[PDB]
C-alpha cells in the first residue's frame, strides 16, 4: 500500500533516492550485497541513472557496482554473449572513468567465471573495448567510410600478451556485431 | 619570469586532458628529449616524465598501459646508462611513483602493476654494477616494507626481479627478503598467482651453486609443502627442471623424489630425468610403487638404458624388484 512512489526518488536523485528507500521496503542492510540485489532485481528504474550511480567513483559506489557486476554470470558463455548480457542490465554513461570503471569489473568477472578463454584478464578488457568500439561504428551511418574485418583484425593484434587472438574468435565476434546491434 | 614560468608549469599540468594520440606523442618527444639529455647531463626531463606519471596515475587505464609502452622503455634506457647518480635518481623515483601507483586499487586477475615495475626487472637483467643492483632491491624493498599489503597483480616482475637477482652481497639480501615475504605473506603470494613465481625464484636461489643454496634448498621442499594443508604439480616441475640441472641439490633431488610415495600429466614430465647418480633416482621410480596404466610404459622406461655395462647390471635388479 506504499513504496510505488519510493522509485521515482531515484530516477532523478541517485543519492537521495538511494538514502530515502534503504529505511523503508526491501534492503535490510546498507551492505552493497543487498542493495545491488535490489538494484538489479528491481524494475521501473532508469538504466542511465543507476549506470551513473553504479560507475561513480565513491568507495561505497565501486563496492556496490562489483557486487552488481559478480551478481551476474558469465560461465561457460560466448564473450560476445557475456557483453550483451552485461550491457543489457543498465545503461553505461558517456564518461570515460565510469566507462573504464564498469567494463574493468566486466573483464574480471568474465575471467573468474570463465577461466582459460583468454591469458590474462588484461585481454578481454581490451577486447571489449574494441567491440564496443566496433559496436558504436557498424551500427552508425554517420560516416560514409565502412569498418572492415581485415582492418578490426590489424586493430586487434597481439592483445593477448603481446600475441594474436585466434582468427577464427575475432570473426565470430564481427558476425555477431553484424547480426545485430547491442541497445539498451 | 613570471608568465613563463607559469606557462611551461601548466603545459605538463594540461597532460591529464590530453588525448591518447596526442599524450602518446606528447610521452615519445618528452622521452627523445630526455634521452638527449642524459647522453650529453641534466636530469630536468627526467623530472617532468615523473610529474606527468603523476598526473596520469588516473587516467583510463588502458591509455596508462599505452603511455607506460614507453615512459617504461625510457625508464630502461636510462637504468642501464653508465651514469651511476642518474641512474639512482631514476630509481629512486621510479620507487616513489611505484608507491603512489600501488593504490589504484587494480582488480586480481589484472597485469598492470606487474607491466608498471617491469622496468626494475629490466634494469636487473641489463645492468653490470653491484650497487645499482643493490639500489633496485633497496627500493623494492623499501615498498614491501611501505606498500606491501597493496601490492596485487604486481608480485609476478617482483619476484623476476629477486630471481634475476639470484646472480653475483646481493644473493644473500634477496634471498633473506624473499624468505621474509614467504613466511609473511604466503596467503597473498598465492592469492594472485604468485606461486609459480614465488617457485621459480626459490628454486633458482637453489639451481644457483657457490650456504644460501643449502638454506634456500630446505626453504624450497619441505618448509613449503606443510602449509597448503597446479599448486602440487606445478611444484614438482621447477623442481625437477632445478634440482637434477651441484651434487648436493642432485642427490636431495633423488631423496625428495620418495616423499610423496594427474598421474599422466605428472609421467610426461617423469621422463626427462631419465632421457651418472639417477640409478638412484630409477631406483626410486619403481620404489615408488609404494597402477595398471604406468606398467605400460615402466618396463619401457626400465628397457630403454640398456656405464652400459653398469647401466645394464641396474637394469637387471631393478626388472627382478
Amino acid at each position: 500500500t506504499a513504496m510505488t512512489n519510493a522509485i521515482k526518488v531515484f530516477n532523478f536523485k541517485p543519492k537521495h533516492g538511494i538514502k530515502l528507500l534503504i529505511k523503508e521496503g526491501f534492503i535490510p542492510s546498507d551492505k552493497p550485497e543487498d542493495i545491488a540485489r535490489f538494484l538489479l532485481r528491481e524494475e521501473r528504474l532508469d538504466k542511465a541513472q543507476i549506470g551513473e550511480y553504479l560507475g561513480e567513483g565513491d568507495q561505497k559506489n565501486v563496492d556496490i557496482m562489483h557486487a552488481f557486476v559478480d551478481m551476474m554470470d558469465f560461465s561457460k558463455k560466448r564473450f560476445v554473449d557475456a557483453l550483451r548480457e552485461f550491457l543489457q542490465a543498465f545503461r553505461l554513461p558517456g564518461e570515460a572513468q565510469k566507462i573504464d570503471r564498469f567494463m574493468l569489473k566486466f573483464a574480471h568477472r568474465y575471467v573468474t567465471g570463465n577461466p582459460n578463454a583468454f591469458a590474462n584478464a588484461d585481454t578481454p578488457y581490451v577486447l571489449a573495448y574494441s567491440v564496443i568500439m566496433l559496436n558504436t561504428d557498424l551500427h552508425s551511418s554517420k560516416v560514409v567510410k565502412r569498418m572492415s574485418k581485415a582492418e578490426f583484425i590489424k586493430n586487434n593484434r597481439g592483445i593477448n600478451d603481446n600475441a594474436d587472438l585466434p582468427d577464427e574468435y575475432l570473426i565470430g565476434i564481427y558476425d555477431d556485431i553484424a547480426s545485430n546491434e547491442i541497445v539498451l | 619570469s613570471d608568465e613563463v614560468i607559469k606557462s611551461v608549469d601548466r603545459i605538463f599540468t594540461n597532460t591529464a586532458n590530453l588525448s591518447r594520440d596526442a599524450i602518446i606523442h606528447f610521452a615519445r618527444a618528452l622521452t627523445e628529449v630526455s634521452w638527449d639529455e642524459i647522453k650529453v647531463p641534466r636530469t630536468y626531463s627526467l623530472q617532468k616524465i615523473v610529474e606527468i606519471s603523476y598526473y596520469n596515475m588516473t587516467r583510463v587505464r588502458f591509455e596508462w598501459s599505452h603511455i607506460w609502452d614507453v615512459l617504461g622503455e625510457h625508464f630502461n634506457r636510462v637504468g642501464c646508462h653508465a651514469n651511476t647518480a642518474i641512474v639512482f635518481f631514476a630509481l629512486d623515483s621510479l620507487r616513489q611513483l611505484s608507491m603512489r601507483f600501488m593504490e589504484i586499487e587494480e582488480l586480481a586477475g589484472f597485469k598492470f602493476q606487474k607491466d608498471f615495475l617491469k622496468p626494475f626487472e629490466h634494469v636487473m637483467s641489463n645492468s653490470s654494477n653491484v650497487t645499482v643492483k643493490d639500489m633496485v632491491l633497496r627500493c623494492l624493498i623499501q615498498m614491501i616494507q611501505a606498500r606491501g599489503e597493496n601490492i596485487r597483480s604486481g608480485w609476478r616482475t617482483m619476484f623476476g626481479v629477486f630471481t634475476v637477482a639470484a646472480r653475483e652481497s646481493i644473493v644473500n639480501l634477496a634471498y633473506e627478503n624473499v624468505t621474509q615475504v614467504y613466511k609473511t605473506r604466503f596467503g597473498v603470494v598465492i592469492s594472485q598467482g604468485a606461486f609459480t613465481d614465488l617457485i621459480v625464484c626459490l628454486t633458482e636461489f637453489s639451481k644457483n651453486m657457490r650456504l644460501q643454496a643449502m638454506e634456500t634448498l630446505k626453504s624450497v621442499i619441505p618448509t613449503m609443502l606443510k602449509t597448503p594443508e597446479s599448486v602440487e604439480e606445478g611444484f614438482w616441475f621447477p623442481v625437477l627442471f632445478a634440482f637434477h640441472d651441484r651434487s648436493n641439490a642432485l642427490n636431495y633431488f633423488f631423496e625428495t623424489l620418495l616423499r610423496y610415495g594427474f598421474w599422466d600429466i605428472l609421467w610426461r614430465q617423469q621422463l626427462y630425468p631419465i632421457f651418472t647418480t639417477m640409478i638412484q633416482a630409477l631406483r626410486n621410480m619403481i620404489t615408488l610403487f609404494t597402477e595398471y596404466m604406468l606398467d605400460r610404459f615402466l618396463e619401457l622406461l626400465a628397457l630403454c638404458i640398456c656405464i652400459a655395462r653398469i647401466g645394464s647390471n641396474c637394469l637387471q635388479q631393478l626388472i627382478l624388484q
